[PDB]
């Protein structure tokens, strides 16, 4: 069934699993027409498919051309996400195919179950976790490869950089969810915190800065503060 | 006009015949049911006074043989049996009739209710769903599970309804996942109508047989099969006009006959709200929507 706080350590066991987040698949800007009606213009999207154990991100870029002359786009987006995840799975060798796929939105269950009928042993699960994977487009290099894409593309990243050299997958996922929660709550402030010291750079092959263990504790502390302030503001408490 | 004689009534019992029922007292001189209309299937059904659990009964057609009921004190139920001796049977029936020991099938001449509930139901199809080939009649009870319920456990005592599963390789063509899930026309028309049932008459017969099992025995798997078969039509964009017109007529008489007080257990809120209000056929079931809205507005 559903993945919650109670079964949280299961994310870091040796059963291959993938989170699928479809939030950034169908992206639009809403604008006024010359006649003063409203109209949407789609921009490039992305499926956010993550192994939480390894940090291996499968970023399927959804180019605007996939929407051309299609109807009910927000429904189609769920199905197209399900098609692409099913295609990814089939493309992996048997021993790399997941034993579970956790969707971050319950509306993805039926599309994904139906696209995965050929895989009866892969469990499709919802989650009670409010995961901030929507903020993935606040990571500059991910945002950059999506917006530049001129055709459908799959780009492979490690969202944990080299962190698993020094910390466990539990701690790496905690760090990642904290950075993404910060970026989601106040993007400007989060990005300021991450780059305010110019001596700390992002390696060409990395997504986040090259922080020492001490510096990660300072950063993580600054991210917690950012999240609580914004909360106190939101709710006047 | 045909007859199902009873050898005796040794235990107090509520006896059902189609949509009618009679209380019989323990050792009452009851010797059966006469004037049973030829041309339809019938169901004789039982609910013991002492144990109001296990409703149970027999589907039969009088054209196929001479049938009687006899209590078995060992297995503790009213059993149907066939009498092969035509002259012994005629002589039993004439005696009980002369002594007026038989209730008359109480059909009102205006009243097409049974016809309307069993229009497509045929004994040959019931005997493929309920497999006991040595008998020309079929036993069903409250507790009998379906082939589909089993898969999710004694195969002999199962209800072999056609398995319908919206999230099955049967229901979904590879590369038509969204089309086939959101519009079940290919499942309905190619897989089920052309493929399995052969024609809408077999499909409607199973639908109507499933409802009657749900209504008369409170058989839960029967109710599930009845709703699945309604849902497959209503969830299909492409249905022959004649099938939609007939479905409206079928469903109207099922809703019309349902005991008012069992609507809560026999009707699936999600299926009915989806079929009448959300589905492709939301506007194709005028009679059904009007009786549902007038008789069970709570459910909707």
């Amino acid at each position: 069934g559903a993945m919650n706080s109670s079964n949280y350590a299961e994310l870091f066991n040796n059963d291959i699993k993938l989170f699928v987040d479809d939030t950034n698949v169908y992206r639009v800007t809403v604008h006024k027409t010359f006649e003063g009606n409203v109209a949407t213009k789609a921009i490039n999207g992305c499926i956010f498919t993550l192994n939480p154990k390894t940090g291996h991100l499968f970023l399927k870029i959804i180019h605007t051309s996939v929407w051309a002359g299609q109807k009910r786009l927000s429904q189609l987006a769920k199905w197209k996400t399900a098609e692409e995840v099913s295609a990814l799975v089939r493309s992996l060798p048997k021993e790399e195919q997941p034993k579970q796929i956790i969707v971050t939105r319950k509306a993805m269950l039926d599309p994904l179950e139906v696209h995965m009928l050929d895989f009866p042993n892969i469990a499709i699960r919802p989650t009670e976790l409010r995961l901030p994977f929507s903020a993935a487009m606040s990571i500059d290099k991910l945002s950059d490869v999506v917006m530049k894409a001129t055709e459908p593309q799959m780009v492979l990243f490690n969202i944990y950089d080299d962190w698993l050299d020094r910390i466990s997958s539990y701690t790496a996922f905690s760090r990642l969810t904290l950075l993404l929660r910060a970026l989601k709550t106040n993007e400007e402030s989060a990005k300021m915190i991450l780059l305010s010291d110019p001596t700390i750079t992002i390696k060409s092959y990395h997504l986040w800065p090259s922080f020492t263990d001490e510096q990660w504790i300072t950063i993580e502390s600054q991210m917690r503060d950012l999240i609580l302030t914004e909360y106190g503001r939101k709710y006047n408490v | 006009m045909n007859t199902v004689p009873f050898t005796s009534a040794p235990i107090e019992v509520t006896i059902g015949i189609d949509q009618y029922s009679f209380n019989v007292k323990e050792n009452q001189p009851f010797h059966g049911i006469k004037d049973i209309p030829i041309g339809h299937v019938h169901v004789i059904h039982f609910q013991h006074a002492d144990n109001s659990s296990m409703r149970y009964g027999y589907w039969f057609d009088c054209r196929m043989g001479n049938f009687y009921i006899q209590y078995d004190p060992k297995d503790g139920l009213y059993k149907m049996m066939e009498e092969r001796d035509g002259a012994k049977f005629e002589n039993i029936v004439h005696n009980f009739k002369e002594r007026q020991m038989m209730v008359s099938y109480p059909k009102i001449d205006e009243d097409d209710t049974w016809y309307n509930l069993t229009e497509f139901v045929q004994m040959d199809k019931i005997r493929k769903i309920v497999r006991k080939d040595e008998n020309q009649f079929s036993y069903v009870d409250s507790s009998m599970t379906t082939v589909q319920e089993n898969e999710l456990s004694d195969p002999a005592h199962s209800l072999n309804y056609t398995v319908i599963n919206f999230k099955s390789r049967e229901a979904i063509r590879p590369g038509h996942e969204m089309e086939d899930f959101l519009d079940k026309s290919y499942y309905l028309n190619t897989v089920m109508l052309q493929g399995i049932f052969k024609n809408s008459s077999n499909y409607f017969g199973e639908l109507q047989f499933a409802f009657l099992n749900a209504m008369f025995f409170g058989n839960y798997g029967s109710s599930l099969q009845w709703h699945a078969m309604i849902e497959l039509i209503c969830s299909s964009a492409t249905v022959p006009k004649h099938m939609l017109d007939k479905l409206d007529e079928i469903l109207y008489y099922q809703i019309k006959t349902l005991p008012e007080q069992y609507s809560d257990i026999l009707l699936n809120e999600r299926v009915w709200n989806i079929c009448l209000y959300s589905s492709f056929q939301k506007n194709s079931l005028h009679n059904t929507e009007k009786i549902m809205e007038n008789k069970y507005p709570e459910l909707l």
